[PDB]
């Protein structure tokens, strides 16, 4: 027997398919020729691929995709189109797999979805265990206007109990080209600072704080990126000025990186050109959210024999049948995937419990000083 | 053969917001004329905050002949679809309520954005050479709505400090933080409902005097009635944008004071609601906009849908005469600019008292002027 | 009638012609067509190219061409090989003009040479103007390998008379990359550096600074090179750091900047590959001396009409007839050229009198602040 | 069927410094083992260090049958131009004089290098816990037969200075300034006479106390002797390399003691001059390396010329073995390294006293010891 998976994959200039698609198309491709997990099952999907900042369409498609039969849905990887997928999930009991953060209102009443991207809330924590640990009495957190400042809350919340003067600023979500912004920050002797945007970004504006002087052992710069460790700090790791971030791929074991080996064998995407500052070789933490996607889920759908794929219709229908139960699955299910031990929290369903690698900058380059959790605190080196 | 318009309402209609009679009591005004095409406006209720079961309800706007879409105003994510709808449609979206996160536009608001309502709360703090500030966020989209303030000013003990209300948690120890910290100035972000209890268990701890000093945000602040827990020198400012000048005001609280014990007389009539005030003047601007696209080009509306890919010729052409726009209502001037934003209105920092409300000051939209 | 003038010019790896005998060939080929200068006068010249670090050939090659007549030599642009010529020219009483400086021993007892090039001796008192100038305490000048530190004799007595601390370093003279070099100075506060080298060198060292942090406000590099201009600065000129200079073209004149604007309209070298980072488009100054060198000569052939190319014989032979006069109206004659007013010393015979003008980096790019000359001091704005 | 070699010297005949003898001495020496080729040792005079004029030379030198050439000892210039001739002739070129600015490569100098004079008075300063140095440089050459001790040490009046003195300038504001800054410790760098001039007018300041301490560069200081200007307290330093060890050395001094007095009798004999005596130990290093190449291979010379191309086969060859030769003549140990400097030779520190010299310590290649 066989069962059918979602796909919701929005379209991308790269190529047929983009670095997100691939991690499904390879992930639901190792689990079948592997007896260590759905031993008497194959696995099969439904692509539905949608446009870019295009959710009306990422409806239509989502619910086409529930009549002709599935168990969970994946995608999209956009805020507005996949946070329509999900209230058509939790409208029909139907489970809907995030690998991508989302600004979800506090409203959500939802209960038919699970994010395995670090919950920016308990890691926002992480940051600040960092502040503290240097003795941080002032910083400035650097955001991009595409998201608010909400999925920095946590930090906000420092000035007020712990002792901290920390200032907000914002980044031209328009060009990479700031340097009126980089020019305040020397002004106001801000070394201090603390950029919140994915590796495409950042680099964007290390190139700029080069160019500005503002790349010396004097400044100090802590990203929220988990993709720092695939960044090309060649140029800068000779000046002195430090680095800090963290990393969920758990690069420290051989299961780990032989599967990341055989991933950079196939690239489909071409290398981006030398422009940006991206080191060409490591997968990102987008698709290695998307490999252990379908494995928390394969677990959780092995332990449930009692599953026929149903077709549901959208607009005028009725809950799935084994759908309020087989989501319960999920969110109680672990699986020791690329991105370390993943583990949903028992209420809001939100991945608030994982495992970061804290890496600096020195000499050679970006090298690992310890490591973080929300059970612990902070074990450095 | 007339001039329809859809209306996406979640207000309940048992001791409500009274939004669905604030739209019935304008269409009735509309056509005492008399002399043209008549003015008819269908209304959609909605249940729960919902993107799917918004998008259901615009598959059915569509296939009528609509010239807008209004509301709703207190449904975010519902809100936020239907302007995106509405965009590949070309069927202009009169937004009155939420507003957060702001590619394909075609909307106006008559709402005062994020921008001024931040830029008002940063005016008032002026006048009081910025003291220490301690916003009680109620929840994550206050720091969203608020977003222009938050980053104005420095974040600590001594300039501004954030303090969020986690849920079925309530403002205690928060107002006891605020103590400690020597804290005088406090600014709730919150609705009605939160705003009257985070000051109620705040009365009772001395934070009523005159010595601390109160800005909400809420609009709802006319008809936040304070009975017990305000005092002679407590200082407790708000907002207000109900325009006096208008001569069917009267006649306006005059429905809503009686409807409100004729069909739920379980309780006491608050005030005019902010939602039914943008209601009201909504229904009149659009009706305005294309009275005027009427003078240069004849109005047809066909029938869409959510299937076809067609959209409404007279779309662009009536949005910028939804810009150039010159209504008096029960909100004070009614204009837009080029985003669409409401600009050149005014803004009533009204002030409780022993009893009612006290006029303090005003708040422009290019300067502001207290006393 | 026509007179017979000289040409040693090394191969290059370029093309046929090097920006230096291109110099020559475009000053011979001005005067020609212009009655301003050499009225009812032609000239010729004979070429005579030789191999790089060669000195003997280059010895046997300008004896040839005295052998074929001739009133003047100009070239080589080495330091061994012009070295000969020099020797061979003052036994033979033939002027020998240089464009170029070259390590000449103290104990030179020569007297029919003249070179253009501003006298290292005269241009080490315009970079102490600026130590003095900007209230140094203390500098390290940083020299290469290339050539000994007699030429910059003056900067290393100021320590004895003026108050000033110098540090004597040496820069990697086998490749352009020295990381351990800027290190210590990064480590001993060394801000305040004077850097020796030409053009090519100088950016070779600028791009290392900039890996290394060591370009912000807090440094201050002077560099002796009269190509500062002709350096691309754009990844700097946004930083802070400040860079002062000297240039003696005389860009601030129509007449001097029509020339050069003819001059980028050939080029046969094509510009070099992006790598150093030379701004393409302005001509080097070694060109420049060489445009000049045939000019100042030019006016003192033309005040001496009693002149006839004779036929010399090194190794055996007597000093030139026409030759202890004509050297000493090129000693005396004046010309306002590319390079500013020529002036040789009324007893050395080098240049020690001429016109520099400071150049500064500043937020655009590189402006002139001032100027300097041995007549007056220092005259900044 | 002989063992040739040019030696270019630039040595005068009448009272200078007895070079042109040197060489006899030397090829004497060496033909009077009897029981071989012989050995010869063909002169080439020079009149002014000019490079035009050495390069005739070089010219005449090639057609002959030469192995090696030796000198000049005392022409800066004449000397690196017979170095790149040599080098494009594979003949040895060995250089015993002037050193300044070190592609082709192939000679050996006896010579010390500028590394190892600068390094010797770097060791000197040690012992003295590098007191306020002040050298008196003579010349512009001064700073680059220096430069490993110029550079070594900061620039400035509290640790080290440096004065030149302009021709025809003589040595009287120089010191002046050097008793204004203090200054104890002084290091003079010239040739015998202007070290001998530069203390005269010192001597006559209290300068030649015992407060003070000199260095001197120069290496013809065992022969310069200063009558009436110094004393029993003064402190000045010098060089020398003369080995006592060899037995021959109080012949060698004996034939210029008299030849100076029997052609020049004109002045009295100052002392075997340095130049000598590396030209004599130079003829020994040569034969010995040929010696030993004429083991392994048979040595042809064959006529080259300046115009020919050619190269003498043998040249590499005998290069090698001008490399590993160890010969104990009139200088001590005389060895080559890689490059082919001179090594693991000493470098006996003598100071002048009431009569005659004294050595106070040594200088070794790769350590130092005084007392």
């Amino acid at each position: 027997h066989v069962l059918r998976f979602g796909g919701i994959f929005e379209y991308v200039e790269s190529g047929p398919m983009g670095a997100e698609e691939l991690a499904f198309r390879f992930a639901v491709n190792t689990i079948n020729r592997n007896r260590t997990l759905l031993p008497n099952t194959t696995l099969t999907y439904d692509t539905q691929k949608i446009n870019l900042y295009d959710s009306f369409e990422a409806s239509k498609k989502a619910c086409d995709q529930l009549s002709l039969g599935v168990a969970a849905i994946f995608g999209p990887s956009h805020s507005s189109s996949a946070n329509a997928v999900q209230s058509i999930c939790n409208a029909l009991g139907v489970p809907h797999i995030q690998t991508r953060w989302k600004h979800q209102v506090s409203d959500n009443k939802d209960s038919f979805y699970v994010s395995l991207y670090p919950d920016f809330s308990s890691l926002s924590r992480a940051i600040l265990d960092l502040v503290q640990f240097f003795k941080w009495k002032t910083v400035t957190v650097v955001y991009d206007d595409s998201t608010g400042l909400i999925r920095l809350q946590e930090l906000i919340k420092a000035p007020s109990r712990y002792n901290l003067r920390l200032k907000i600023r914002q980044l031209p979500a328009d060009t990479k080209d700031a340097k009126p912004l980089l020019k305040e920050m020397k002004r106001g002797k801000e070394f201090h600072v603390i950029f919140d945007c994915s590796h495409e970004m950042a680099a964007g504006i290390l190139k700029q704080a080069l160019a500005m002087g503002m790349m010396t052992e004097y400044y100090h710069y802590i990203f929220t990126t988990l993709d720092l460790f695939a960044l090309d700090v060649e140029p800068y790791r000779y000046s002195g000025v430090n680095m800090t971030g963290f990393r969920i791929l758990n690069t420290e074991n051989t299961q780990v990186s032989s599967i990341i080996e055989k991933w950079s064998m196939e690239r489909l995407q071409a290398p981006p050109k030398p422009d940006s500052g991206l080191l060409d070789g490591f997968m990102t933490t987008d698709a290695a959210l998307m490999y252990d996607a379908v494995h928390v889920v394969s677990v959780a759908v092995q332990q449930f024999p009692q599953m026929t794929v149903s077709s549901l219709q959208c607009n005028r229908h009725k809950p799935w049948r084994f759908g309020t139960r087989f989501m319960s699955l999920i969110k109680e299910a672990h699986w020791e995937g690329l991105t370390g031990r993943i583990t949903f929290n028992k209420t809001n369903g939100l991945r608030t419990d994982f495992d970061l690698d804290v890496i600096s900058l020195k000499e050679e380059g970006l090298e690992k000083i310890g490591t973080w959790d929300p059970a612990s605190g902070l074990n450095m080196t | 053969s007339s001039l329809r318009m859809a209306a996406i309402l979640d207000d309940q209609t048992v001791c409500g917001r009274g939004e669905r009679l604030a739209l019935a009591l304008a269409r009735e005004q509309i056509n005492g004329i008399i002399e043209k095409a008549r003015v008819e406006v269908d209304i959609f209720e909605l249940q729960r905050d919902s993107q799917y079961e918004t998008t259901d309800t615009m598959c059915q706007i569509l296939p009528k002949g609509v010239v807008s879409v209004l509301g709703p105003s207190s449904s975010p994510a519902s809100a936020s679809t239907v302007s995106h709808i509405c965009g590949e449609k070309e069927i202009p979206h009169i937004k009155v309520g939420p507003e957060e996160t702001p590619l394909r536009f075609a909307s106006v608001s008559l709402y005062p954005s994020n921008e001024d309502v931040s830029l008002a709360v940063s005016r008032i703090l002026k006048s009081f050479n910025y003291p220490s500030a301690s916003l009680i966020c109620a929840k994550a989209e206050c720091l969203l709505r608020l977003e222009e303030l938050v980053r104005g000013f420095l974040i600590s003990k001594e300039t501004l400090s954030v303090r969020m209300l986690d849920d079925s948690r309530d403002p205690t120890p928060l107002l006891k933080e605020i103590r400690d910290d020597k804290v005088s100035t406090i600014i709730i972000d919150a609705n009605a409902s939160i705003s009257h209890l985070v000051l109620r268990k705040a009365s009772e701890l001395g934070m009523t005097s005159a010595f601390y000093k109160y800005i909400l945000t809420t609009m709802d602040f006319p008809i936040l009635h304070l009975d017990g827990i305000v005092e002679d020198s407590s200082n407790i400012l708000g907002f207000s944008m109900f325009n006096t000048s208008h001569p069917f005001y009267p006649e306006f609280v005059r429905s809503l004071n009686m409807s409100w014990r004729e069909n739920c007389e379980a309780s006491t009539y608050p005030g005019p609601a902010l939602s039914a005030a943008l209601m009201f003047d909504a229904v009149h601007v659009v009706v305005s906009a294309v009275r005027e696209l009427n003078r240069s080009q004849e109005i047809g509306v066909k029938p869409l849908a959510c299937t076809s890919a067609n959209i409404w010729p007279h779309g662009t052409s009536l949005m910028n005469y939804l810009r150039m726009v010159e209504y008096d209502g029960l909100t004070g001037r009614v204009e837009f600019n080029s985003k669409g934003q409401r600009t050149n209105y005014t803004l009533r920092i009204l002030e409780k008292s022993r009893q009612g409300h006290r006029e303090i000051g005003v708040w422009y939209s290019n300067r502001t002027l207290a006393m």
